[PDB]
RNA sequence: CCAGACAGCCAGGAUGUUGGCUUAGAAGCAGCCAUCAUUUAAAGAAAGCGUAAUAGCUCACUGGUCGAGUCGGCCUGCGC
RNA sequence: UCAACGGAUAAAAGGUACUCCGGGGAUAACAGGCUGAUACCGCCCAAGAGUUCAUAUCGACGGCGGUGUUUGGCACCUCGAUGUCGGCUCAUCACAUCCUGGGGCUGAAGUAGGUCCCAAGGGUAUGGCUGUUCGCCAUUUAAAGUGGUACGCGAGCUGGG
RNA sequence: CCCUG
RNA sequence: CGGCACGUAGCGCAGCGGUAGCGCACCGUCAUGGGGUGUCGGGGGUCGGAGGUUCAAAUCCUCUCGUGCCGACCA
């Protein structure tokens, strides 16, 4: 178990919201299999 | 408001992990968003008590009549001087208001320092703030701290968290 | 006769070169320090890799004086400079590991046997 | 000895006494009660 | 800290305190603290004495306060020349003559009432004494 | 108060009972409530010291010895 | 609204540290004097803190005094002049004692203390800053006392303010 | 005028 | 310390014996794929607090506690 390095530095109001506004709890992008972000240049096995 | 509200709701301090097919995205790509619930009790704003004559050190000196008043709070060690007025009583009254202002300022700084220390500890625990995980794509609710799971996402998001809060409160997390 | 604001040379390899006596310990309104008396000094020059740097305040013992020591026979022992050996503030032993130049005899006390031993010649 | 301007018995073994025009109370029970009119 | 809720006039003359007081009889209760000397009583003195009585007796019996500070006292603030108007109102007093039954109490044993009156008299600035209800 | 007083001096100062609760322990003695009964010379669910709490040391109280005054409140003069 | 209301003219604001005269201690500024609100120093009551315990040490709510000692009040002396801050030189007195001396109590094991009583014989820093008294800082010392003396001392010095 | 990575 | 200026809706501001007003803002509907801008239609104020006169007080008066300004000078 290792400490997380938050990018807010010295937190003096609220660290939970600080870790939200840190990149750790960021919203994450999913690569669609088909649809909008659909095109794959090369396959997983090709 | 109500009795035992902070005790009932104190396990909710932390982060919720939404995984769902986002409607706001044009392609229907699913999104993994986060939110925090932070609960803190309504502490009593105590009155700021006045300072004691023995706790103060009162000196008078010549202004640059010795109407200049230097009030020194001894147990903490903070001084305020005032020399602008011919009245030593006016100088002393302004010095006493300066005393009260600095005492209030120092109490606020002490409170903010204690809050910053608590934040240092809870930023140290860090990733442990991610307490709850709702996978609406696969329709499962998970408390990682107690590790408990359920499938009734509509009931959970309706507000039937009694089982989860009881599990967390018996866990002591 | 060493008093306040008096520049002294350093008689050991502690790392300092020139010091200033800024206080004469051991009495109220005490003016002078003879040889073998503790003083409080500050350091004005230093060897760059010396064991003590410039601007530090620490004790020292006077080992040479241009006025010099009077012997009970009637002699005097005059040197050509004023020098001191630096000591720690709380423990009072020499900081350096050897002493340059001759010292005089009345330093022979239980505090300064190491000074008398490390000196090249004792007059 | 405690020097007060109003000396009196504090406990039941305390005795008033007047020595040299000075009222003291003496205590065979607790030396804390030893006190003097002054 | 006693004070009239409203008054006809804000300032009042100095006046004199001659004569001997009436209300020299225990009226409602039985055991009374009655003034012997002559002087003024600050409402703060009244409050401190009443607190000493009630917290010495520890809320048995009943306490009557037979005096009220109706007279405003002015004080000119410091470093101010004489004149240029009467000073501002500072506190309220009650003029008390000799023989004024100051405090009165009932429902309490005699020794406890005497002790509570001793604490009250220690807080008062004037001579007082203990009096007992007489049937006439 | 010569149906022996006050102060000394010799003795007791117990039983239910460690009255319960809340405490951590609560035993007269940390706080709260009640503040009885028996033996009756008298013993308070305790006035104080004390124990980690007990223990232990006194007191109120009453018995015995002695044999003339005792005790503390009020008014008041002069004093500290 | 000659309202400055017994109405100066029908018609009039300022600066002077460039100033000048007549006067005033009738009237201010320094100092003295009277007082003592305030200030400082004592004491009375004792809620409470002190593990129990008011009084080892503190002491709320209130009260009673002392000193003349700060800030004040007055305007009695001086306006045909009583030179004011600070430093230096030289002091002297008080005791409400900073050290040394004697002692009581302690929540005093010893060391080191805390508080109080008695005691004025002697002693009681040097420097950085600033005109500084003061204060802060560095380093000592047994200690770096508090006040009075025209806020001691300019027919003794300085003149930074 | 703009279109969450 | 002495005057004199103001306490009006969430905010900024008018009104100073009988009537509470304007703008931004909030809500609801349109317009847009959606947001903004835009359009339509609403509401919201012990008038700083207290008490005095008057038939009546936001307006008149007193005190009060806030904030601002101007002077706290010769020695
Ligand atoms: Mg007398
Ligand atoms: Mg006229
Ligand atoms: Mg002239
Ligand atoms: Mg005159
Ligand atoms: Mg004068
Ligand atoms: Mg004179
Ligand atoms: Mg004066
Ligand atoms: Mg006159
Ligand atoms: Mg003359
Ligand atoms: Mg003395
Ligand atoms: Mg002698
Ligand atoms: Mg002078
Ligand atoms: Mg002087
Ligand atoms: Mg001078
Ligand atoms: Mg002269
Ligand atoms: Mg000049
Ligand atoms: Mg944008
Ligand atoms: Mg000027
Ligand atoms: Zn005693």
């Amino acid at each position: 178990m290792s400490r997380y390095q938050h990018t807010k530095g010295q937190i003096k109001d609220n660290a939970i919201e600080a870790l939200l506004h840190d990149p750790l709890f960021r919203q994450r992008v999913e690569k669609n299999k088909k649809g909008k972000g659909s095109y794959m240049r090369k396959g997983k096995h090709g | 408001s109500g009795d035992y509200a902070y005790g009932w709701l104190r396990t909710e301090t932390g982060v919720h992990r939404l995984v769902r097919k986002s409607p706001f995205d044009s392609g229907g790509r699913r999104h993994t968003s986060f939110s925090s619930a932070f609960v803190y009790p309504e502490v009593d704003d105590d009155i700021d008590i006045e300072i004691n004559p023995a706790d103060l050190r009162i000196d008078v000196y010549r202004t640059s009549t010795e109407s200049a008043v230097r009030i020194t709070h001894i147990p903490t060690g903070i001084v305020t001087q005032c020399q602008n007025d011919r009245s030593q009583h006016k100088n002393k009254d302004q010095a006493m208001k300066q005393m009260k202002a600095k005492l209030y300022e120092l109490e606020m700084q002490k409170k903010n320092a204690e809050k910053q220390a608590m934040e240092d500890n809870k930023s140290d625990i860090g990733w442990g703030s991610q307490i709850r995980s709702y996978v609406l794509d696969d329709s499962r609710i998970k408390d990682l701290r107690t590790g408990v799971e359920t499938r009734n996402t509509q009931a959970v998001l309706d507000g039937s968290l009694d089982q989860f809060i009881e599990a967390s409160l018996k866990a002591g997390l | 006769m060493i008093q306040e604001q008096t520049m002294l040379n350093v008689a050991d390899n502690s790392g300092a070169r020139r010091v200033m006596c800024i206080k004469v310990l051991g009495g109220s309104h005490r003016r002078y320090a003879g040889v073998g008396d503790i003083i409080k000094i500050t350091i004005k020059e230093a060897i760059p890799r010396g064991k003590v740097k410039k601007g530090d305040v620490l004790k020292a013992v006077v080992v040479r004086t241009k006025k010099g020591v009077r012997r009970p026979d009637g002699s005097v022992i005059r040197f050509d400079g004023n020098a001191c050996v630096l000591l720690n503030n709380n423990s009072e032993q020499p900081i350096g590991t050897r002493i340059f130049g001759p010292v005089t005899r009345e330093l022979r006390s239980e505090k300064f046997m190491k000074i008398i031993s490390l000196a090249p010649e004792v007059l | 000895m405690k020097v007060r301007a109003s000396v009196k018995k504090l406990c039941r073994n305390c005795k008033i006494v007047k020595r040299d025009g000075v009222i003291r109370v003496i205590c065979s029970a607790e030396p804390k009660h030893k006190q003097r009119q002054g | 800290m006693l004070q009239p809720k409203r008054t006809k006039f804000r300032k009042m003359h100095k006046g004199r305190n001659r004569g001997l007081a009436q209300g020299t009889d225990v009226s409602f209760g039985s055991f009374g603290l009655k003034a012997v000397g002559r002087g003024r009583l600050t409402a703060r003195q009244i409050e401190a004495a009443r607190r000493a009585m009630t917290r010495a007796v520890k809320r048995q019996g009943k306490i009557w306060i037979r005096v009220f500070p109706d007279k405003p006292i002015t004080e000119k603030p410091l470093a101010v020349r004489m004149g240029k108007g009467k000073g501002n109102v500072e506190y309220w007093v009650a003029l008390i003559q000799p023989g004024k039954v100051l405090y009165e109490m009932d429902g309490v044993p005699e020794e406890l009432a005497r002790e509570a009156f001793k604490l009250a008299a220690a807080k008062l600035p004037i001579k007082t004494t203990f009096v007992t209800k007489t049937v006439m």
